[PDB]
DNA sequence: TCAATATCCACCTGCAGATTCTACCAAAAGTGTATTTGGAAACTGCTCCATCAAAAGGCATGTTCAGCTGAATTCAGCTGAACATGCCTTTTGATGGAGCAGTTTCCAAATACACTTTTGGTAGAATCTGCAGGTGGATATTGAT
DNA sequence: ATCAATATCCACCTGCAGATTCTACCAAAAGTGTATTTGGAAACTGCTCCATCAAAAGGCATGTTCAGCTGAATTCAGCTGAACATGCCTTTTGATGGAGCAGTTTCCAAATACACTTTTGGTAGAATCTGCAGGTGGATATTGA
């Protein structure tokens, strides 16, 4: 009888603090900042998707994700984007 | 309610004209007025076409903010602030 | 039994990587999905809006303000070649535009 | 006198002036109305979400400021000030609006 | 390997408006790729509808709906009838 | 007894429908959604070959060409709208010269 | 001792190429220029024979297109000619470098 | 090796495009313009083609890569 | 117009490079049973959308008046089309042969499931503070003389 | 080359409407415990992809000429900007009545799980033909006088 829904909020706070440890960010900001953060991941998980069928594999890796990755970022932005997600994943394969 | 007519006409000259100031638009041909409108009607009746799709695929009565969110994308207008 | 550790903490994330997870599996991009996909795609996601987020304060503190608002997003984006081609066909609500007057209209 | 500003001179002010803010330049409820019409004509008794009705002129807004740009450029490139509907069709065919 | 293809059915469709023409390779080719995107754009659409409205099925419905977002005027009507044409035909025995 | 000729037509009903379950589009699809698409697609189909054929005789021809489909594309409002961002291999482009051009 | 004059043998170049459909550049150059470019992004490549084409006709009908764009500029400036800049402003307005 | 686009060609081209006369500038313009629109449309097709494990560049991969760039190609594929 | 170039559109006509139309087979597709399950009817709580009322002011409308801007004209360097002429690079053609891209055939590592715990979010009250909206002296800019 | 007639700046100033802080349910994540298979390796295979390499023109640089074109420069009619005086209608603020949105049960009808039985659709082939290419002439379209 309430119908909680989610959001990205929680996080994109968390790390608004690390860049910017005193700033804050008014809702209509917050709001533009969910939608940012679905676009892209609509789009990375999209081409992601493509990728696998184009390749008769049934399952995503994070390997699909990389290629999309590249696919979709600019230069720069797909080396940084790339370096973090390697270093995220072998960090957490390391139980 | 009660009866809404030629309401395109709301769209003033101040108006078109400030959206033409934020368009960095000096100079205005007074045969501007009359186009912007021609293009403001044919761009919302397209969103709202599509919009009130979805909003009928849903089976309701209400346009949402979404509705028109997922019109604005499928036309490549995507927009950022109400959800989605 | 093992205390719980959300897979984020031990990827050292800030977003939430279950939700990455959950998500790929509702939208009916793949048959399954691997453990390291939330990981990656988790991480990027979150490095990306650290990368505004970091450009916006910039920009919310060269206003004078402390509290980031949508102009300060479109300004932050406009101005970085990268995040301008990203969301290059993307409307910021409340954004406005960048200040921007052509040459041949300034008096002479 | 009276004081009096030359020709451009408050046109290039107001360029300034509506560069410098993010706040919708078209009257609220002339817009609404002009999109319960235009949605009557698709569907009879429909109702919406003020927000819907928010996120649309958020959309036509940009839109347009997008056009005036394009619009402005193709003036500037027939080494004119000016604006004309010429002007408008040029940027929209380019564009692929209405080829 | 099996490499399959619409170039059966192209043809015997080719064949009923134009009995008396043919069709060339390239050609044919260009014919599929269409009715590859066609059945792309129409199934995603279609997949997305779903999504929105919390539905976990794509039916024929969804199918018309992405029609009717997709194609133009005319083009969208004749679409959408031969479409249901189809389905009640189908459903009858 | 092909479920394809229960809804008298060409295209293959079952194809498709295996192609959608296939294609991550849902997580289920209906019985009616191949038909339905299916009877889409041949529609469509027939349409690009009619016109198609038609400049295939105009051109004297009796084979349709790549040309023979793209004067039958950018020749409709509507086709030309549908596929408005695709390229026909092999189909040039529409005989047109600006008249500011034209001599005299 | 005869003389098409300016301008006229080029209509019957238009009126000539649009009528046609056949690729425009020769290939071989073409072939070279792609693998040439595919190299700075990984060596030792190869390119099935078809590749090459599907590159080929991409390319033309995107340049033959902008031609259009561009032709339309130079009018609508008044000209009749295609200046680099004409080029730019069709680019500029496609999204293509805004 | 860009060079190798030779004015005739560009010419022909334009001409195709309806271009009456052409301005000497642009010939290296367009061969700017076609140079960016092959590395573009190269450079995300080798990416599939380098995700299938593959030294050998196909036509689907040109063709996918022109999907992504929105220049859709029918003919080659899909 | 007249009339000499050059073109360009038709009018037939024969061979073969590609349509085609076959003969035959794995591989979908279709048939039959059992499961599983998706949400469509059927209610209902209640959020927020449609209307309204009333008032004051921010603005849209018209109007003058004239500063410039768009445009019509006039005027030539010179840039870029039309021809020729000189051959260099691109085609046309198998032909050889192996770099590769498929293709089965295991299976260990990786996923998916099915409950069972645990607990990281989310929907509200509390409790604050950026900063919006005024105020008004500087200072810059702008247009007059 | 100075003047005010304005517009633009900004440093303060202070409620109050949005944050931001503080708390209780839960609808997911987070564990284990089995089950299921995906998709790399290996072992070879038949396909193309890459080089040779030997002519052979077709198509491309250079040049020579000069015919329009694309910039300038002027000049002026008249259109669009800048101002004002009016007074209309968009804003603002709740106050209230419910339409219809959504949250919750309960299912038949509808789509999914295998496990065999059947054509169907695709390859590699023998059958066929539609145009491409050429060659002639005969109108066309140009362009000079
Ligand atoms: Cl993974
Ligand atoms: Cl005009
Ligand atoms: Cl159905
Ligand atoms: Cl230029
Ligand atoms: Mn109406
Ligand atoms: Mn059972
Ligand atoms: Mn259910
Ligand atoms: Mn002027
Ligand atoms: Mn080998
Ligand atoms: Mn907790
Ligand atoms: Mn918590
Ligand atoms: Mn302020
Ligand atoms: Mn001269
Ligand atoms: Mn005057
Ligand atoms: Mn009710
Ligand atoms: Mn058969
Ligand atoms: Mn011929």
């Amino acid at each position: 009888k309430r119908s909680r829904k989610e959001s990205y909020s929680i996080y994109v706070y968390k790390v608004l603090k690390q860049v910017h440890p005193d700033t804050g960010i008014s809702s209509k900001a917050m709001g533009i900042m969910n939608s940012f953060v679905n676009d892209i991941f609509e789009r990375i998980a999209g081409e992601a998707s493509r990728l696998a069928h184009y390749n008769k594999r049934s399952t995503i890796t994070s390997r699909e994700i990389q290629t999309a990755v590249r696919l979709l970022l600019p230069g720069e932005l797909a080396k940084h984007a790339v370096s973090e997600g390697t270093k995220a994943v072998t960090k957490y394969t390391s139980a | 309610r009660k009866v809404l007519r030629d309401n395109i006409q709301g769209i003033t000259q101040p108006a078109i004209r400030r959206l033409a100031r934020r368009g960095g638009v000096k100079r205005i041909s007074g045969l501007i007025y009359e186009e912007t409108r021609g293009v403001l009607k044919v761009f919302l009746e397209n969103v709202i076409r599509d919009a009130v799709t979805y909003t009928e695929h849903a089976k309701r009565k209400t346009v949402t903010a979404m509705d028109v969110v997922y019109a604005l994308k499928r036309q490549g207008r995507t927009l950022y602030g109400f959800g989605g | 039994r093992a205390k719980a550790k959300t897979r984020s903490s031990r990827a050292g994330l800030q977003f939430p990587v279950g939700r990455v997870h959950r998500l790929l599996r509702k939208g009916n991009y793949s048959e399954r999905v691997g453990a390291g996909a939330p990981v990656y795609l988790a991480a990027v996601l979150e490095y990306l809006t650290a990368e505004i987020l970091e450009l916006a304060g910039n920009a919310a503190r060269d206003n004078k303000k402390t509290r980031i608002i949508p102009r300060h997003l479109q300004l932050a984006i406009r101005n970085d070649e990268e995040l301008n081609k990203l969301l290059g066909r993307v409307t910021i609500a409340q954004g406005g535009v960048l200040p921007n007057i052509q040459a041949v209209l300034l008096p002479k | 006198k009276p004081h009096r500003y030359r020709p451009g001179t408050v046109a290039l002010r107001e360029i300034r002036r509506y560069q410098k803010s993010t706040e919708l330049l078209i009257r609220k409820l002339p817009f609404q109305r002009l999109v319960r019409e235009i949605a009557q004509d698709f569907k009879t008794d429909l109702r919406f979400q003020s927000s819907a009705v928010m996120a649309l002129q958020e959309a036509c807004e940009a839109y347009l400021v997008g056009l005036f740009e394009d619009t402005n450029l193709c003036a500037i490139h027939a080494k004119r000030v000016t604006i004309m509907p010429k002007d408008i069709q040029l940027a929209r065919r380019i564009r692929g609006e209405r080829a």
